């Protein structure tokens, strides 16, 4: 020894929370960005970095609370040249669509100009229309809270994966080790310059779209033995989910005051038809099943599922986003009101569509979705329950916050920072 | 538009005091919008005016002539407007109507119109008679 | 996003391997807008993390490649172990743990030390 | 308080001619108070109870046709039948609606 | 030996697509100017040509991303200026109006809401017709583009002199100048320089002819995409370039009237004098020698007879000689005298007869319109045309009109390039690292 | 100067032959602006650290010129010393063997840690 | 003869423009100024003695405090754009009295939840805000007719944090310690940091507040002593304390205007009302004016005399500062200044009111709603340095002609210099 | 990065001789304004950093050169001017030169290189 020597391109990391950008592949816009972007960034250039241990958790993660305050931030991004609906707040008196969850409403609104004013119709759902104290006089649900902002026309919000990449200078080291739960040492650990990719699908009650589980139903959570914090399952064998509104709906363009309209739908053509979506029982019955034996042995006691209502028909019903629209189903109308001891058919699930929204769980901001023409059939795998850990332990499906839909996706990535700089010594001095 | 009925006793005895009701189809009663009001048809003088309120909660006003004799008030439980005759003479036999003195209030940011459009919708009017 | 990435990934590659494999093993690599401004940030601090450790290498006169012998005595009371049982027992980031509280110290003792050694150079130039 | 005269009192008259009906003010009316002429005519067949007609002088209620229309001075106003028919028979009043208690006047009898 | 070896420093280039940032020339400095504003990096010793010699290299104009850019700037940039303004939604109310002539320069009324949101203000207010229009025929007019558009005004505090802009590269970046004299356009370019920055465009937004453009180089330029295509755009240039000038004689004044709390706009107060019709002045002369030296020019690329004939119509934005002056723009016919004949192979002035707007809808996108508040006093300008956006439709029919206002910026930045060096070249060589 | 000098300087030997490119030394003798303003210094300078990383983790780092110690590969060009140093500009000279310049780097690259590590097993044994 | 050599790390510098940037000590909040994104920590004790080297600055042409109000304008601008604007509020306003001579207990139509009904309301406003429309019953807020008017929202507070400015890596930030510094000119003893140690950035007119005590001596500040235009900035030594005090307990209501807009507003007066006190311990105030006169004296040679203020508006004549979420306009000249000396415990007390609305930066287009703070609220703090126009005899006026001069008596001490470590010299060595 | 540069400013008072002696005891407002601040604080180094390289000694602490002293720049030899000035008053002495001595050492440092060449070449 006797003499240090500066030793370039070390290998030695640490945590860091720092920025991270764009990701895309293959118009007129999209809400998650998307219309000019980093393009490809090829998938095969990890490096399996051989044996090398690496102990990690998922939830004090930089990467959820990263994104979460950017996802809010690229939809308010985009509402904004987009006009604020607040004319159409109005006195509504409404007669039933003659063709109990369909309302055909009457007012008021400001022509090209403005005193000349005209009588209009549009059709809306009785979940956001609120009577005016039989009464029959109605208004938008969401008046007193704050504005409502018409979802662009011309834009499209359904989901496009992205990849996040971390910054040159820094590394992201993907955990390997299929069976993890999300903290304990990644005996097989792996770094990526770009991630592999994730979907923004928006949900309450079911993972849709996701990533599926390896060999394994995996449960996930900061506390098992809490009553408040969330749990997470991911599933073996993805079970598929159709969705759809058959009923063949067209849009009209009512004009309010000057400038842009905002569209509403106009006649309901043959005749109502309720929403509803499909699931093979015996699939999901017996993917209960699997789940019912992984979290017994990490309570050495019986379960009970049950309903899980309550609540302001956000969290407690299945709320999710497809094709443009948006559905708040029962899910749990026998759904999953079952406990377990140890044919070709569907079980079917009513559901309510809801004109306007109010996402990310806070207020302030609430936007109206214009109709989608014509029938729609979503169809979607399905991947994870966000259970809720209530003699016996009683289970109930829903989360806590929206952070927790990414939280499932981003476990298997830590942002990591590289310092190529390591002092030793050796034996040499400068010639 | 607001269909609307009156209702009461249409015999009443000399020097009596006399209640009367109109009960609001369509609408409710305290909405500030509307004006609530009653008029009476009598064959020699013809139509009169004897008060209204609406509005501003406890905002009664009556016809200074017939201001000593008279009170009206409502409720949105039963959603109807009823008026007091207090000691009624044989001159004020005379139909009697209830009637809906329309007001609005547009606000389209730039500009607060407001006015009225008279009294829009009447009764079908109810008779007393006083005698005995 | 690559240029300056590029290596760094490389760097990080064979990290469970100990000092001793990990010399020759390096050889066997080859043997506006939200998400604008976002991607500007990511950009500049790219630079900020390169600009570093190659400044850093300017400020110890170990410029350029990779390894650099230096002149500066090695302050034996960091640790009773050295090259003969340290080299072939040990990972960097088992190296980085214990060393990491006494490496301020060096940075500026190896300041100084090429310092003088330039400036004692330069002494040999007026001689 | 305020009182309108009317003339005239009555007016017979055959399909397709045209009347006109006549009210004058006492105090004043549209005393500014930053408003308008609030000026009223109401008609009332025999039985059925009255009616709109005219509001703020010079606009039609609801749906109604163009078989009449209203016009006044500060203090003076005026009523004029375009067209009369079969149906036109009945009782018009003028009514005023600046302060209250609102007054009308003792009818008008067309025929 | 046969060792491979790298040179730090060699003339490479690529074609490569770059932003680009702003340079000007320091034209005084308040800063609220729309193009400058605050204003860019300031200035440079300007000349900075380099003779790059016999340097083969060809390019074509119709696909440079430079031009690209320059659309998206100005578009932007007019937002960045126009988004604190006031909006003149509450004034789309039915509209009283008359004339005032002891031409259609009307005078309107309207409601008006006053310092408080409650009283009402009946306030007069003069109007083009080409603002108004009917309401399907007398009265109760209307403002054109308040059915389709959130209609705002530009606040008189910024105004429109089209400043010169340089147009600099990163460094790193180059703009390789082209400088044989017949460039046509497209094509090899035998005498190329370098520049770190380019000229100085106008911001001069024409549509039909465009104004104070550099001149050519001693011979007449003729540039299109396709000359045998049917359809496809074609832009001239000039040399000698011709005098045009435009004035309106009547001495107006700004009044300023109340739309709600807070928020004013300007409008016409009172014409001093009597109206008298907006005119341009162009010589005769020079017309007729300029358009018969360009007819030739225009032969010798179909070699058959030309027949000018004037615009095809429908609108005023495409059929007319629309172009800005002071803040208060124009929209000319340019068709009097002005074409509608041809050549066979007095000292006077040719005149144009033609009008102002007021709201003038831009960049032909649906939803946006702005208002010119009227400038006091009365106006007069001069500039050079020096550029014609003729369109081709036995024989063959040319027909003066503008696509796209880009071809205005292809019209001048039709000499240059953009390249990203990189300095890193390989070569064998004897030796070896000893 | 701030990078101006050298990469606009370096197109000042033109396409001129090699020969002339070898030793042509005396020829010497807020707001949305802003935005586009930062948006070409921070890309200016990355421009400059691609070149100077690879020039300096190839050991050639800061010297103008400076040879290597990997053979060359006939498979690049047939061409010989005195055929293509002269009688041929540089930019067509990069026009043949672009298709190797993806690769060549990398040579460099492993030539020069090969060459640094022989120094430390030499002095440090 | 000799030969040229280049040594890097020459600690030549020149002066320079920089755009500076932000840090502070850490404290979470919606605060104004710091926010959640100024840089922690910069704990400094990173004094540098530069030893004896000569250098001059100004403080009145120096470029750095016109930067920090380039910001701190735009920063209220970040926050006032997302909150609720209060244009609708103009409306017919009819007030009487309040009662349970400056508050109305005023009653005005507002829209509610939706457009098409209005509903009666009653609000308070102190006197200053609304203005008689006219033998008075209507009235509006004041800047109405003038500008837009926006409300801040209750979740920020002007709590002045102290930011720390800090250069950018590759500058330097000097420092002037000679603690009797003329105000211009070559300064005898100079040090250097990374980042200044303290700056509040409380808004103030009249009366500094919160500042730095002069160093150990009084000090008097100029462009020209010899001018009347010019403002004069007196920085006390051996600072007085100041207290005001708003005795009320007002509590907040919120009413609605129109959809989803809404405000806060002054529900009703509990307890009995005083007029917001302001002490200061006159004992102390006395002999104080005294001794920054007898420095006055030491540039004139003559006696001075102190008048009030000039009058006119109701911002250059008054002290205003902020309490926290609150704004105070006092008189501070009837029972304060009005004389001079020749050459009893008590506590003077100086007549104040309240303004909801103001017209901060005295600019056109901008104002903005202060909202009401409930209940009592009390404020201790120092004054260090009174601001004087000048009008035989010297006269003086308290009140400066412009809020940007209040702070010169902060960032004095500083100017920006790009240190440039590049140099030539010659040298007996040669490339060999 | 940048920070380093006050160490250097140590001394600025004193010989030129004596300063060996010192280093040897030796989104929003706030996001932006950073950010322009930031980006600068490289710039001015790449800017001092690449004229090292451009002079060929990069890095190096000190530089020998091989241009010569003009005396039309000063005419004190070395043991006046490194007596008792900082290098404020040298700059003054050497301000109307720095442009052309920049220009200067540049070629005479491109031709050494070929002159280096030349044993590669010959
Ligand atoms: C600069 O000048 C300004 C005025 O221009 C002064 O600003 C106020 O100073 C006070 C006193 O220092 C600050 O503290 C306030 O104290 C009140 C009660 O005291 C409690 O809190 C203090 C501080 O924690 C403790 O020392 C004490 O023991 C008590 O526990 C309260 O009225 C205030 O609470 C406010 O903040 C909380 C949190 O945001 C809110 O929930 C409350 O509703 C309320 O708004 C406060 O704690 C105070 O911060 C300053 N502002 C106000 C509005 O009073 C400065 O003192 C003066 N000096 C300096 C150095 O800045
Ligand atoms: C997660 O795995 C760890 C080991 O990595 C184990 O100790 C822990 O109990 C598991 N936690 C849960 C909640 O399953
Ligand atoms: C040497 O080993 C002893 C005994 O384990 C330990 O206490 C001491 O800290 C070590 N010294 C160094 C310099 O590492
Ligand atoms: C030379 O290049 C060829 C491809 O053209 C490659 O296959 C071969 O391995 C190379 N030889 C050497 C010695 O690098
Ligand atoms: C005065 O307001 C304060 C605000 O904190 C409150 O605590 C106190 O109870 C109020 N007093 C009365 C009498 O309402
Ligand atoms: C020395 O400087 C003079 C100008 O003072 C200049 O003309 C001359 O060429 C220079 N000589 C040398 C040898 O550089």
């Amino acid at each position: 020894g006797l003499w240090v020597t500066v030793y370039y391109g070390v290998p030695v990391w640490r945590e860091a929370k720092t920025t991270l950008f764009c990701a895309s592949d293959a118009e007129v816009h999209n809400v998650w960005a998307t219309h000019a972007c980093v393009p490809t960034d090829p998938n095969p250039q990890e490096l399996v970095l051989e044996n090398v241990t690496e102990n990690f958790n998922m939830w004090k993660n930089d990467m959820v609370d990263q994104m979460h305050e950017d996802i809010i931030s690229l939809w308010d991004q985009s509402l904004k040249p987009c006009v604020k609906l607040t004319p159409l707040c109005v006195t509504l008196n409404c007669s039933d669509a003659k063709v109990e969850e369909i309302k055909n409403c009457s007012f008021n609104a400001t022509t090209e100009l403005r005193d000349k004013k005209r009588r209009e119709y549009a059709l809306f759902y009785r979940l956001d229309i609120v009577p005016l104290s039989n009464n029959s006089e109605y208004r938008l649900i969401n008046c007193n809270t704050s504005v409502i902002t018409q979802i662009c026309p011309k834009v499209t919000f359904d989901p496009i994966p992205i990849h996040y990449c971390a910054p040159a200078g820094y590394a992201i080291l993907k955990c390997n080790n299929k069976t993890f739960n999300g903290t304990g040492p990644c005996n097989n650990v792996s770094t990526v310059q770009c991630t592999h990719g994730i979907k923004p699908v928006v949900s309450t009650q079911l993972l849709l779209n996701g990533s599926l589980a390896e060999e394994e139903i995996i449960i996930r959570s900061e506390n098992l033995t809490d009553n408040v914090k969330t749990i997470i399952v991911h599933l073996n064998e993805s079970v598929e989910i159709t969705c759809t509104r058959p009923n063949n709906m067209t849009r009209k363009s009512v004009r309010i005051g000057p400038g842009q309209t905002f569209y509403a739908l106009g006649d309901i053509i043959g005749d109502i038809r309720q929403p509803h979506c499909n699931i093979s029982e015996i699939k999901w019955e017996k993917t209960l099943q699997r789940v019912s034996e992984k979290l017994r042995e990490h309570f050495n006691k019986t379960i009970i599922f049950n309903q899980s209502s309550g609540g302001d028909l956000e969290i407690t019903t299945h709320s999710f986003n497809c094709g443009g629209e948006f559905f708040y189903c029962n899910t749990s109308d026998l759904f999953f009101n079952k406990t377990f001891n140890e044919t070709n058919s569907t079980i079917t699930l009513p559901c309510r569509i809801k004109q306007i929204i109010n996402m990310w769980q806070e207020v302030g901001r609430a936007m109206y979705a214009p109709p989608i023409a014509g029938n729609i059939t979503c169809k979607s795998n399905i991947t994870g329950l966000l259970l809720t850990r209530d003699t016996k332990e009683t289970f109930r499906p829903g989360g806590g916050n929206m952070r927790d839909n990414w939280r499932s996706e981003l476990y298997k990535y830590k942002v990591v920072e590289v310092k190529p700089l390591g002092i030793a010594p050796t034996e040499c001095n400068r010639t | 538009q607001v269909q609307l009925q009156e209702s009461g006793p249409g015999m009443v005895k000399p020097s009596e005091t006399l209640t009367l009701t109109c009960a609001v189809f369509g609408g409710r009663v305290t909405s500030g919008d509307s004006f609530w009001t009653w008029i009476r048809q009598s064959p020699t003088k013809g139509l009169e005016w004897l008060a209204g309120i609406s509005g501003d909660a406890d905002n009664p006003t009556y016809n200074p002539s017939l201001k000593s004799r008279l009170t009206i008030s409502k409720d949105p439980s039963k959603n109807q407007v009823s008026l007091k005759v207090t000691s009624v003479t044989a001159t004020d036999t005379a139909v009697y109507y209830c009637a809906r003195e329309k007001q609005y209030y547009f606000d389209d940011y730039y500009s607060v119109e407001s006015g009225r459009v008279g009294m829009d919708s009447w009764g079908q009017g109810v008779a007393v008679i006083v005698s005995s | 996003v690559v240029g300056l990435g590029a290596v760094f990934l490389g760097f990080l590659g064979a990290a469970g391997s100990t000092m001793g494999a990990a010399s020759n093993t390096l050889t066997v690599q080859a043997r506006l807008g939200v998400w604008g401004f976002k991607q500007l940030q990511a950009r500049v601090l790219a630079i900020e993390r390169y600009l570093e450790v190659q400044q850093l290498l300017g400020m110890w006169g170990c410029s350029g490649k990779l390894i650099c012998c230096t002149n500066v005595p090695w302050n034996s009371s960091w640790s009773n172990k050295t090259y003969n049982e340290i080299w072939d027992n040990m990972t960097w980031m088992q190296w980085d743990r214990e060393i990491g509280n006494y490496t301020d110290t060096i940075y500026k003792l190896l300041e100084v030390s090429q310092f003088q050694q330039e400036i004692n150079e330069k002494d040999n130039l007026t001689l | 308080d305020i009182v309108m005269t009317q003339t005239p009192i009555s007016l017979p008259v055959s399909l397709g001619e045209s009347a006109t009906i006549s009210c004058r003010s006492s105090r004043s009316l549209v005393d500014r108070q930053d408003g308008k002429t609030y000026l009223e005519w109401y008609f009332q067949k025999p039985g059925q109870s009255p009616q709109l007609l005219i509001y703020e002088v010079a606009n039609r209620a609801s749906g109604v046709p163009d078989r009449f229309r209203g016009s006044g001075s500060d203090t003076d106003f005026t009523l004029k039948i375009s067209r009369v028919e079969a149906d036109d028979v009945a009782i018009y009043y003028c009514m005023q609606s600046l302060d209250p208690p609102h007054t009308f006047g003792q009818g008008t009898k067309v025929e």
